């Protein structure tokens, strides 16, 4: 039976693996997002001049 | 044969959620209730009468209420996957927290509540035949917990009378602190648990910590292995009630037993083969190993050392594959030992108990699957350490009245805090008395 | 200095670029196919989109207006200044960094056929962690500026990622588009409907006769009357689309989002398989023939 | 368990719809007030801020007030304006003139009696009412002077719920006004009797957040009234989602305040991170704890190095474990244990919330009872009496009809505010 | 068991930087950050010198400070700064103007609070902190001012950790400026206190072998740099890979100070041999021991010859037997007997690890305590001497604020360490 009780938790192990990528994909969404941001300060400023 | 449980606030129910997981998942009840059965004969089973009563549908539904002042953990119980197995009713919220005040549970809002509880546990109790104790989870360093844990005990004391209360307690830790004003509330719940009690497992959290990150091999755990822990130590204390066995061991026996005095009530829990899968296959598991780990400190619940202090009774639970020749065998070598003392009126230490049934193993626990285990509770003079930490908690904090308006404004006499504090300074002392050696007295 | 591979892409933005035979391009379409949105500075965030027009006049005009065009040569020799400035960048790695950058900025490669959008990931490859819950959105091809001018229609947030784009015709993949592909090309809002949250059904045909379904990936709040006719015809409410005579559905996956899940889910984990065991080694050990562990009830 | 919002003046009507914006968002709220979330989680506690309208709509429970219209001109102009209910805004004729006179004795009482009639309307359809919520600044005229007088009126009628304010008190260096003193000595009279717990914050510690922190090159007020929104949702986080250790501004009251008159808290928000180092660091309960007791993030200019924690609480959002919450907890208090009040054995308490603010995996919001505060309201007696001895713009005020009297008399409740916070500031071990 | 660098100036931020990119090498840490390595044992001791950062990312634990942001610029304009994070840089705005006296009293005390709160915050998220280790010219500016500075706060707050530098000292044949010595002599005053270990190295050494050895035809400070290195990866590294005779920054230290003042050590590494020559000779530990004990090959003006050694060490890289090792200790030791200190029965310490640098099947890196160091001090001091009697450039120092007694007590001490290695030679006994 501790065969089994291995195997689930070989799959819980892979789940939070998952959940950790899918954290990653997220901060490098915010820092595009910001990215953005800074560039439509810049556009506004150029227009002005 | 049957008990019922009563879980009150936050930490009851959710140790509440992970006890009912365990005994559905021990005796076969499926999460809505039903109960597969395949063979038309040996259906002669009424072991699951302990904790379930069936309906004429053939349904089964737990003896337990939820007791909560805040709505949200209900309602988290209520939209759950063990929706359908409780009957709504069970499910009991209130309106608004007693915001970390004890005066607020036991003066101001408790008293409203208290009579729908009262009606629910008659309501329970008329479905009974054999009622032989209530089972009680709080903590006692939350307001709700304190006061309306020690306003339902004293209307349950008096209803029911001579009937056995056991409760499971947590007490605060005495370094790791969550809130400010947990030594007003511990003392004050202390005062009142004193008088209506039968029986008090003190339970301290740091204590679970170092066990599991020490045996277990778990870096960050939470309060779901904690609650799983917990249930695990229920389900063996029950065992001996639903299962066949060669000694068994009721309820009335732990309280005759392990009580000496009748103030002298609070009892110590430690639990043996805590181990991994990866370790399980590296060890063998003797009676005698685990009888030896029982006694460690290491394996205490609770954050005192009991080499500091003297036993006076022991309760020895087996279960699963033991043959009571090695249970034997084992005890009188645990006597032998010159770090484990007895106090000179105890002659005869122990008491044993042995179950067939292994403990089971729950999907997505952390123990490993074991063919036999031990449990123990024992009553020892080391306790009395752990009250005089609060104590000096307490006396520092109230020295300037550091909190006191609340309280006082709420509605409690300032007198109340110095008659609590001097009725448990009267219990240290009880504690000191009673384990003076009676050779020293002549 | 430029590689052979990179010369290979310049000559097929020159040819792709240059409408009939004649071996000049107009600035025209210089200005409408650059995209300035993979500008190295201006993805970093530290230049304006509007000042590579500048550039762009300065670089080419001059030649522009005197020979009616841009030749082959003048745009080799404008990339091999690119590769000049680029040698002395910041990046750690040169090569690959301008063969990508005029990838980008030339908007060469594979795009999705109708309104030409560049994928994200391949599109055959099913949806990866967090691009499984971000909602995707409802975009098609405006008709009174021509396909080519990069302009279209969108709807924010009303097609769930629950399937995969690579199972679509070809002619509909570029249907739908995730928030961060439709930068660099412009954009025309319209405007919600109020109805509850219900999931819709997206049909269409592949053979007289045939069609084939993807079940649920639109929402009940899309407004009809706003899309095109083709549109809301490919669009049918789902027992209707049930009860068509000969239809497939395309496998779809629903995955769960770990922002909004609790922490007492975790009690009730892989119950109903340990539940079964028990009950048959429990009916087991009634009928006898158990030599092992057994049941001990009563 | 449902909160009233109040929005005062110009400062209070900003912050406000930035703070619905970020609320609304959260809740998956569009701008027409039809729900477009996508987790019944999301709905099941909206009804805490919003109120039901007949099939689908939600209602915005805010009173918004001003002296004069052009602020609500612009809210109601703003992307979100629609959202709220036309008759729940309320306006003069007349602008309070920048004094404190004005707004709190003469077009004060002639507006009052509409507010505390919508207010009560408001009130009185809730099912159970939870505290107020109240954001005003100090320095200004009608925010100050008919804020304060709301706040009594609002004492008196509802003494059993809660009052929790927001308040922005004049920098000593970037004055916008002249007679920033007067307001300002007054309206801290005014709250130290009515309020029971006020957070109290300085334009120019937001500057130095988000020049030092966030580096922006170009800051407006929109940044600053979005760091503002960001801890007043995060307060009321554990009201309205699950949680391994729920949480109640009624058990941050009673934890916070050891005694009634030290109400007055410093607030901060950690999970602050600059526009291009982001890559470079995991959010994790260590890097959440180092970064929320760091002074460069708190938003007051005292510094609590010159001062003493009397008590500490951190809210939590995430799935996160217990055991790295109260084991950072003792390490800090037992490295550090000259700072902390010695006769309380357990300064801070932590709670713990499952449901993280949209793309954060993690964060926490920081709320502290420091005596350094006592440095904020010195400087303010300082500046008000040099002014004072000579009557400088006194013949304004006095010429509505104030007594000199009333100056005296707030001057020296200030003063004991100020001694109180300096006896336990400045305790020993003897 | 973590190492934390400190690399100070442009001496120091230029050798921090080659030596990050050759580290970086040999664990197969891309310029990216991303781990691409192809074994196990490259991975299992990644942590002693990166943390992680979130998805992949390693980050190396240093701290990079300067006074004039010119090199910072330049290093992270360079192929592997971007792995660096931006936060670990810190600069002023005005130069230290090639003054030890700026550096020291002026901008350092100005600037040295955010330099140890950063140095704090890194060395506190160790699980367990090993020694730091320090790189630095002794002829700059802020390099000899601000190191030292900093060297002395590091020492107050933490002096049961190690404390090891590398450093580099002026010359009497190739100066780049007029007034080295006065900074040379009051560093090394500084270091003689606050070292555990230091390690002292030429240019002109450096310049003889690339010279001589390479037979470079127009050799730059990036060959020289390389070099440096080369050394210092190598002391460190059977600190972070498996072996047969472990061997540890301690250990060293134990092994090789026979009196706490003694602690100044030579360097040399041998397996350096020109691009033609290569062909025609194998790696052997013969060729290796002869290589390393040839006083060409060290990287101080002084040689061997005119000192004695008290102790020595060496690091073994590579799978070797441990017989061909002791045997030929032993036999060195046993030819050579009138160099070594007579009352020490074994002056060599050695250690053997599995793994070599890359494309080398075996190294070896050699420390040596020997008392000619005493001749480079000499040498500086008479230059001191010869300068300081007239007076030549102190207005700038003594305007700065310094008291001339701070002079004569820094030759003073000089004059000391000097006398101590002296009497240690003491050719003969009686
Ligand atoms: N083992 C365990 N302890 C808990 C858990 N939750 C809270 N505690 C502990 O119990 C004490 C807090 O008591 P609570 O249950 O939160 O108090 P309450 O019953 O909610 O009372 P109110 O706050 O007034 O609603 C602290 O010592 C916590 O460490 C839990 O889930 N498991
Ligand atoms: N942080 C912040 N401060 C503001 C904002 N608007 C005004 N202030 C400040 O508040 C003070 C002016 O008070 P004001 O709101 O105009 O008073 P009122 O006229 O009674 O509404 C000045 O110190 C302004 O700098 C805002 O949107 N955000
Ligand atoms: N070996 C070596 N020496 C250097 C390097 N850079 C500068 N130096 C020497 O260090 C001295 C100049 O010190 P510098 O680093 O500029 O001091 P700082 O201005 O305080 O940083 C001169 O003797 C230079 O020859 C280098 O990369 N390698
Ligand atoms: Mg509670």
């Amino acid at each position: 039976a501790r065969f089994e009780q291995l195997a689930l938790a070989e799959r819980r192990k892979e789940e939070q693996q998952r959940e950790e990528e899918f954290f990653a994909q997220q901060r490098v969404e915010e820092n595009r997002l910001a990215n953005e941001r800074a560039q439509k300060d810049l556009e506004e400023d150029y227009i002005r001049k | 044969r049957e008990a019922i449980c009563i879980h009150i606030g936050q930490a009851g129910c959710q140790v509440g959620n992970a006890c009912w997981e365990l005994f559905c998942l021990e005796h076969g009840i499926q999460p809505d209730g039903a109960m597969p059965s395949d063979k038309t004969i040996g259906v002669e089973d009424d072991a699951f009468n302990t904790f379930f009563s069936e309906t004429g549908a053939g349904k089964h539904v737990p003896r337990a209420v939820f007791l909560d002042l805040e709505p949200t953990v209900v309602d988290e119980v209520r939209t759950g996957t063990y929706r359908q197995l409780f009957h709504p009713e069970q499910l009991i919220s209130g309106k608004e927290d007693a915001a970390n005040n004890y005066a607020r549970g036991h003066y101001t809002i408790g008293k409203e509540i208290v009579d729908l509880c009262l009606d629910r546990i008659r309501k329970l109790a008329d479905n009974c035949t054999g009622l032989q104790g209530f089972l009680v989870y709080h903590a006692v360093g939350g307001g709700t917990g304190s006061g309306l844990g020690a306003l339902l005990l004293e209307r349950l004391s008096v209803d029911y009378g001579k009937k056995s209360k056991l409760g499971y307690t947590v007490y605060p830790s005495p370094q790791v602190s969550t809130a400010v004003v947990e030594p007003y509330n511990s003392v004050l719940s202390t005062h009142s648990l004193l008088e209506h009690t039968d029986v008090a497992a003190m339970l301290d959290n740091e204590a679970i910590y170092d066990l599991t990150r020490r045996n277990l091999d778990i870096e960050r755990p939470t309060y779901t292995n904690l609650n799983r822990l917990i249930g695990q130590v229920v389900s063996s204390l029950t065992a001996s009630l639903r299962f066949d066995g060669a000694l068994n061991v009721d309820l009335t026996e732990f309280q005759t037993n392990l009580v000496p005095y009748p103030r002298i009530h609070f009892v110590l829990t430690s639990y043996a083969p805590v181990i991994s899968a990866e370790k399980a296959y590296h060890e063998q598991l003797s009676v005698s190993e685990i009888s030896n780990a029982v006694f460690e400190p290491a394996s205490m619940m609770t954050k005192c050392d009991p080499r500091h202090g003297k036993y006076m009774a022991c309760c020895l639970m087996y279960r699963g594959d033991v043959v009571p020749k090695d249970v034997n065998a084992a005890v009188a070598t645990i006597k032998t030992k010159r770090t484990i003392q007895f106090v000179d009126w105890s002659p005869t230490g122990f008491k044993c108990g042995i179950n067939y049934q292994p403990p089971t193993v729950v999907p997505g626990g952390d123990l490993a699957k074991v063919q036999r285990a031990v449990c123990m509770i024992a009553n020892s003079t080391a306790i009395a350490e752990v009250f005089a930490r609060i104590d000096h908690k307490f006396d520092l904090m109230y020295s300037k009245r550091a909190f006191v308006h609340w309280y006082v404004g709420e509605g409690m006499e300032e007198g109340e805090f110095s008659e609590a504090r001097e009725d448990l300074a009267a219990l240290e002392k009880d504690y000191e008395e009673v384990g003076a050696e009676s050779a020293d007295m002549d | 200095m430029v590689t052979p591979e990179q010369a290979a892409l310049i000559e097929g933005a020159f040819r792709s670029m240059d409408r009939d035979g004649t071996g000049l391009v107009r600035l025209e379409d210089i200005f409408r196919v650059f995209d300035d949105s993979r500008h190295p500075r201006v993805r970093d965030g530290e230049l304006a989109p509007a000042a590579t027009r500048d550039m762009l006049m300065h670089q080419f005009g001059a030649t522009a207006q005197a020979h009616g065009g841009v030749s082959f040569d003048v745009f080799m020799r404008f990339h091999e200044r690119m590769a000049e400035d680029a040698a002395v960048a910041k990046v750690n790695d040169k090569e690959l960094f301008l063969t990508d950058t005029i990838i980008g900025v030339w908007r060469l490669g594979t795009l999705l056929q109708p309104t030409l959008i560049r994928p994200l990931f391949p599109v055959n490859v099913r949806p990866s962690g967090l691009y499984a819950t971000q909602y995707m959105s409802l975009v098609w091809v405006d008709e009174v500026a021509g396909p080519g001018s990069f302009v279209v229609h969108v709807v924010r947030d009303v097609v769930r990622p629950i399937f995969s784009r690579g199972d679509l015709p070809p002619q509909l993949r570029g249907m739908f588009a995730y928030p961060t592909e439709l930068a660099g090309m412009k954009i025309i809002e319209e405007r919600l409907q109020i109805a509850t949250q219900r999931w819709l059904d997206f049909v269409w045909e592949y053979e007289e006769g045939k069609h084939a379904a993807v079940p649920g990936i639109i929402s009940a709040r899309v407004d009809p009357d706003t899309l095109p006719q083709y549109l809301r015809d490919m669009i049918v409410e789902h027992d209707v689309a049930k009860a068509i005579p000969s239809l497939f559905f395309v496998p779809t996956s629903v995955a769960v989002n770990p922002m909004y899940k609790r922490s007492s889910e975790e009690y009730g984990y892989g119950v109903p398989e340990e539940v079964k065991r028990m009950s048959r080694w429990k009916d087991l050990t009634y009928s006898g023939q158990a030599c092992g562990l057994i049941y001990h009830g009563r | 368990r449902e909160i009233v919002c109040v929005q005062a003046g110009q400062c209070g009507n900003q912050i406000g719809s930035k703070f619905w914006e970020v609320i609304s968002d959260e809740h998956g709220v569009d701008p027409t007030g039809t729900y477009q979330g996508d987790s019944d989680l999301q709905l099941e506690r909206i009804n805490v801020y919003f109120d039901e309208a007949t099939g689908g709509r939600y209602v915005p429970r805010s009173v918004l007030i001003d002296l004069e219209p052009g602020t609500m001109d612009s809210v109601r102009a703003g992307p979100y304006g629609q959202i709220f209910r036309p008759d729940n805004f309320i306006f003069g004729q007349s602008g309070a003139g920048n004094n404190w006179a004005k707004g709190h004795y003469t077009e004060g009482a002639e507006l009052i009696d509409s507010v505390l009639d919508v207010c009560c309307k408001e009130a009185e359809s809730c099912d159970c009412l939870q505290g107020f919520q109240i954001c005003h600044s100090l320095g200004g005229g009608t925010g100050s002077g008919m804020g304060t007088l709301l706040i009594s009126k609002l004492r008196e009628q509802y003494p059993d719920r809660i009052m929790m304010t927001f308040s922005i008190i004049p920098s000593p260096k970037v004055s916008d006004t002249v007679v920033e003193p007067y307001n300002t000595t007054l309206s801290v009279h005014q709250l130290v009797e009515n309020s029971d717990e006020s957070m109290c914050i300085d334009n120019e510690a937001l500057y130095d957040i988000c020049f030092r922190t966030l580096k922006l090159t170009t800051p407006t007020f929109g940044d600053l009234n979005h760091l503002v929104s960001a801890v007043v949702s995060g307060v009321t986080c554990c009201l309205r989602f699950p949680g391994q250790l729920n949480s109640d501004l009624r058990k941050l009251a009673v934890n916070l305040v050891p005694f009634p008159r030290l109400h007055f808290f410093m607030m901060g928000f950690a999970p602050l991170t600059s526009r291009g180092s982001q890559q470079y660091r995991g959010l994790s309960v260590p890097e959440l704890t180092q970064q929320m007791f760091d002074a460069k993030n708190m938003m007051q200019a005292a510094d609590p190095r010159h001062g003493r924690y009397l008590t500490a609480s951190a809210l939590f959002r995430g799935r996160m474990s217990t055991k790295e919450v109260d084991e950072q907890m003792l390490n800090v208090q037992n490295k550090n244990s000259s700072y902390f009040i010695e006769w309380i054995p357990n300064n801070i308490k932590s709670s713990v919330c499952d449901i993280p603010p949209k793309g954060l995996k993690m964060a926490v919001t920081f709320i502290g009872n420091n005596t350094c505060i006592q440095e904020m309201f010195r400087r303010v007696g300082e500046q008000f009496t040099l002014m004072f001895r000579r009557k400088a713009f006194l013949h304004w005020y006095t010429g509505e009809g104030m007594d000199e009297m009333e100056f005296t008399e707030a001057e020296s409740n200030m003063n004991d505010l100020v001694s109180e916070y300096q006896q336990y500031q400045d305790a020993t071990i003897e």
